[PDB]
């Protein structure tokens, strides 16, 4: 039961390094994207 | 032995009615049941007549608890003393009904019965407005017994500091 | 259709993770609240227009993750700001603590002249308060800082918020 949590949080890491990669170029270039 | 929970049917009927069509009205069964076991007991203090101002504060949520990183200490009490209660405690926070009055010293036992009020309306009025939206109504349910549980304990002279 | 605007003023949104941050935006922008709001997901900001002394102010307001360290995706999220509304929880002390380790980040990833406003959010909860006002204004005055208290909830003062944040920076980047 703890196994999934151990490989779920490396999981989440990898999305949120993503997130903020891409959020990094996404500002770099059109910044419009992010607009609500 | 072990700690459990089970609804109160009779409490969960008559709270997951009233959510339905919520009101503040001091009179209806939801809120009157709590008023009489909960906080009647709670806003009852030695010096009464201030004690019903509070009340009326509470409901009214004009109430406000200040701590304390011209005026007299018969009426306000002080820092030494607490006003509701005439006990003599360090006091560390102080209330305002107002549009203030006057600020009044209040012990932590005071707070603790006060606030566990306050936490109560506040959740409630959350729904009158609701204003409430992911919650379903068995957890809804539940906040209501913890906040009521709060109450119960307050009300026996069981607080937290 | 008169989308002009005369200035164009970023404003970022900081502070400890669930002071409110994510509300005063919602609030300012769509005038809308939410009880329930989770966590800030990425990075977002909605724009609003106001007039100030006859100019026309586009205010872009930024908002991020509450949650702090190893972001470094934060050099972009200050570069740009001219003003940043840094936002304390009233009825959680640590959050008014934590109100110097924001403005070492001001002072470190921000460029400096950027308007800073300490705002009390949350004062809708009375028996609650944490932080007198007294306290806060004291900080703020001494350390350069506006300073206002809202309630994202009752939506007091926050839109008396915005307003002075957007026309202290309007004053300074006039004059010179
Ligand atoms: N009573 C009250 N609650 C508020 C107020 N503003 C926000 N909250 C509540 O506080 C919680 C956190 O709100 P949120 O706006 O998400 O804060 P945040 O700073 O954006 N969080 P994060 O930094 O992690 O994105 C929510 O439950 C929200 O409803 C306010 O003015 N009054
Ligand atoms: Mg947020």
């Amino acid at each position: 039961l703890m196994e999934a949590i151990q490989k779920q949080e490396e999981i989440n890491f990898r999305l949120q390094d993503y997130i903020d990669r891409i959020i990094v170029a996404i500002m770099e270039t059109n910044p419009s994207i992010l607009e609500v | 032995v072990k700690d459990c929970k089970e609804a109160d049917l009779s409490l969960y009927n008559e709270f997951r009615l009233w959510k339905d069509e919520p009101t503040m009205d001091r009179t209806c069964p939801f809120l009157d049941k709590i008023y009489q076991e909960d906080i009647f007991p709670c806003l009852t203090f030695s010096k009464s007549e201030l004690a019903s101002a509070v009340l009326e504060a509470v409901e009214n949520n004009t109430l406000s608890i200040e701590p304390v990183g011209k005026a007299s200490a018969v009426e306000c009490g002080g820092p030494k003393k607490c006003a509701l209660t005439g006990q003599s405690k360090s006091c560390k926070h102080r209330i305002k009904l107002g549009d203030s009055s006057n600020y009044y010293y209040i012990s932590p036992f005071c707070r603790y019965r006060i606030t566990s009020v306050c936490n109560f309306f506040t959740y409630i009025r959350y729904i009158q407005q609701g204003l409430v939206k992911q919650q379903d109504v068995d957890q809804m349910f539940w906040e209501v017994m913890q906040l009521r549980k709060e109450m119960s304990l307050a009300k026996l002279g069981y607080f937290k500091e | 259709r008169d989308d002009e605007y005369d200035y164009l003023f970023k404003v970022v949104l900081i502070g400890d993770s669930g002071v409110g941050k994510s509300n005063l935006l919602s609030r300012f922008t769509r005038n809308e609240f939410n009880l329930e709001s989770k966590s800030t997901i990425g990075v977002e900001f909605a724009t609003r227009s106001i007039q100030v002394d006859g100019k026309t102010i586009k205010a872009q307001i930024w908002d991020t993750a509450g949650l702090e360290r190893y972001r470094a995706i934060t050099s972009a999220y200050y570069r740009g700001a001219v003003g940043a509304l840094l936002v304390y929880d009233i009825a959680k002390h640590l959050t008014y603590e934590n109100v110097e380790r924001w403005l070492k980040e001001l002072r470190d990833h921000a460029d400096s002249n950027i308007v800073i406003m300490l705002v009390g959010n949350k004062s809708d909860l009375r028996h609650l308060r944490a932080v007198p006002t007294d306290e806060a204004r004291a900080f703020a005055e001494k350390n350069g800082l506006s300073f206002i208290e809202t309630s994202a909830l009752d939506s007091t003062n926050v839109e008396a918020a915005f307003q002075t944040i957007l026309t202290e920076i309007y004053r300074i980047v006039s004059q010179k």
